[PDB]
């Protein structure tokens, strides 16, 4: 028994999108008590629609459940940018709840934004523990595709670099983190370390130095 | 002349609905000579779900806006001889329950009495008795001791005690 | 208010056992069925198990049949999931959901990591605000949570009172197999010497609470 949803759908702000939920066991009726959950990144799934079309008090007015052609249908009319999330469909099979595959809904209307970078040098406590780590944090950029290059003094560094894959923040924009692992000796053994974040052809660089105390 | 079900909070006028059925539970006794007592079922939402006539409206005791029967009122149960098995009663002619917004909804006493008579006739044919006594809900949480329903995203609770308090003979 | 709070979880070695608990408040716990629904990292939701109000009816997913056992104590408002014979496929965030015309109220979820690795508490080092991160009267200061396992850590500021500016970044899976993240916040640089900023890190899988203060310079 498989509960099928569209894998992904894309809609502009202010537009209207309809997600469909089909059951392998016949056609979806009111007795399947369909529910629709909204899961923003890393959040607990949140019931928007239950029993075909009932709404909770926290359900936005623009969401509406329905039934078309033996499929459950969640209609989002007048899409807002924060409606971008994963929408899971839940069907009832005589006491057996069965979730759907989910639908990634992308609100295709996010303005491109340049990344905000902040580079922190290794702290006193880490250096005293015979470890060093430079932390280059990137936030508030869209689309979520950046590349990070590290510089010792002014020459590129390739060993000891660990970068995240960007993750959407609470403002629809992406954020990432890059760590440069060093020994405190080679941290002070160079005059400066630089982080270069390239996003949509534009690069923002930040730099710190060991002698820059306080 | 109408039955007045007091509701909390006050259901807005757009929540007026159509009783298309209900769910009952027979009171324990099997053969109490000839009088069988039924009460509005105050069990679990999965009982209402297993009835499979309630429709898309979330409702307890009474099915609102659900599916009506073809020719006449039809009663069903997983096992008639078992009291824990609920009684899904599907009406043939819906009974309009109108809500004014003043903290209570109303039902035509003549129409509700005819519906209760038909239900009692079918229950008498089934359980093979004569006297049918509809008594109120025997306790429980506010959602199942009262007739509850979700309308406009708000959950309303109505005391359905005046609907289930009557005797019907043969 | 309906509240569902999961406990248990954390790191379990493959083949081992664990017991998730879910404490309920705000409703007559005995009057509602319960569901365990898990979510593998980066995957969809799966409804694992259901127990009736009287614990008379228990449904289990095929993937967890014979291994998981759902239970409940109504006098204690507690729901239980006894997970045995855990595999790498059981690593997931496990949610506790009430059965009321659907799954209306969920728990916060508890992460269960099935790995032969070992539990390891974080090392917190403050990222102090200097003349490097002061742009237009705004000082950016944070704390690094390095080398910890398993996920996750919760990082607040000023006992959970700073709210604004706090952006906690996701962790990296370092070459060592240990995680590490950073948590920063931009505040008015005119408050560095008059406001103390206590970065409160909490790693529940290792029971490591640490309130490290971030001082300027
Ligand atoms: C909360 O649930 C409990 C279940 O333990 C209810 O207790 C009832 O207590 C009466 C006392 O005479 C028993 O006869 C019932 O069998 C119990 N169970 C029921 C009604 O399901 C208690 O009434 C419930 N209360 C509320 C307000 O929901
Ligand atoms: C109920 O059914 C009646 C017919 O009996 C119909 O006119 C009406 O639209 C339905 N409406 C409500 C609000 O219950
Ligand atoms: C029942 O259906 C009628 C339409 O016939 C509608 O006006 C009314 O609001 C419905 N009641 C519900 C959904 O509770």
């Amino acid at each position: 028994t498989v509960v099928t949803q569209e894998p992904s759908l894309t809609v502009s702000p202010g537009g209207t999108v309809t997600l469909t939920c089909a059951s392998s066991t016949g056609a979806v009726t009111s007795g399947f008590y369909p529910s629709w959950f909204q899961q923003k990144p890393g959040q607990t799934p949140r019931t928007l629609i239950y029993s075909t079309n009932n709404k909770h008090s926290w359900t936005p007015a623009r969401f509406s459940g329905s039934l078309l052609g033996g499929k459950a249908a969640l209609t989002l009319s007048g899409v807002q940018p924060e409606d971008e999330a994963d929408y899971y469909c839940l069907l009832y099979y005589g006491g057996v709840w069965v979730f759907g595959g989910g639908t990634r809904l992308t609100v295709l209307g996010q303005p491109k934004a340049a990344p905000s970078v902040t580079l922190f040098p290794p702290s006193s406590e880490e250096l005293q523990a015979n470890k060093a780590t430079l932390v280059c944090l990137i936030s508030d950029f869209y689309p979520g595709a950046v590349t990070v290059a590290w510089k010792a003094d002014s020459s590129p560094v390739k060993a000891g670099v660990e970068t995240t894959t960007p993750s959407k923040q609470s403002n629809n924009k992406y954020a990432a983190s890059s760590y440069l692992s060093l020994t405190p000796e080679q941290w002070k053994s160079h005059r400066s370390y630089s982080c270069q974040v390239t996003h949509e052809g534009s690069t923002v660089e930040k730099t710190v130095a060991p002698t820059e105390c306080s | 002349d109408t039955i007045t079900l007091p509701c909390r909070p006050a259901p807005p006028p757009h929540c007026s609905s159509n009783i298309t059925g209900l769910i009952l539970t027979r009171q324990g006794g099997y053969s109490n000579a000839n009088t069988v007592i039924f009460r509005p079922s105050g069990g679990d939402w999965r009982d209402i779900a297993r009835c499979q006539i309630a429709g898309t409206v979330v409702s307890t005791q009474l099915f609102l806006n659900g599916s009506l029967a073809e020719e006449e009122v039809v009663i069903r149960s997983e096992d008639w001889r078992d009291n824990a098995k609920s009684i899904c009663v599907q009406l043939a002619t819906s009974v309009e329950i109108a809500c004014t917004g003043a903290g209570h909804c109303a039902i035509s006493r003549a129409k509700w009495a005819n519906t209760l008579k038909q239900i009692a006739s079918k229950l008498r044919e089934q359980y093979g008795a004569k006297t049918i006594i509809f008594k109120p809900s025997s306790g429980g949480d506010p959602e199942f001791v009262n007739h509850s329903f979700n309308c406009g995203g708000e959950f309303f609770y109505c005391a359905s005690t005046q609907l289930f308090a009557s005797t019907w003979f043969a | 208010e309906v509240q569902l709070v999961e406990s248990g979880g954390g790191l379990v070695e493959p083949g081992g056992s664990l017991r998730l608990s879910c404490a309920a408040s705000g409703f007559n716990f005995s009057n509602y069925g319960m569901n365990w629904v898990r979510q593998a990292p980066g995957k969809g939701l799966e409804c694992i198990s259901y127990i009736s109000g009287s614990s008379s009816t228990k449904y289990y997913a095929d993937s967890v049949k014979g291994r998981f056992t759902i239970s409940r104590d109504n006098a204690k408002n507690s729901l239980y999931l006894q997970m045995n014979s855990l595999r790498d496929e059981d690593t997931a965030v496990y949610y506790c959901a009430r059965d009321h015309w659907g799954l209306d109220y969920w728990g916060q979820g508890t992460l269960v990591t099935v790995s032969s690795a070992s539990t390891k508490g974080p090392s917190v080092f403050p990222l102090a605000p200097s003349s490097k991160s002061t742009s237009g009267g705004t000082a950016a200061l944070g704390c690094l949570v390095k080398d910890y396992f398993p996920e996750p850590v919760t990082v607040s500021w000023n006992s959970g009172a700073l709210t604004s500016g706090v952006h906690t970044f996701p962790a990296v899976l370092q070459s060592s197999g240990l995680y590490s993240l950073s948590s920063v916040v931009t505040v008015p640089s005119s408050s560095l010497g008059t406001q103390t900023y206590i970065c409160n890190v909490n790693h529940k899988p290792s029971n490591t609470k640490v309130d490290k203060k971030v001082e300027p310079k």
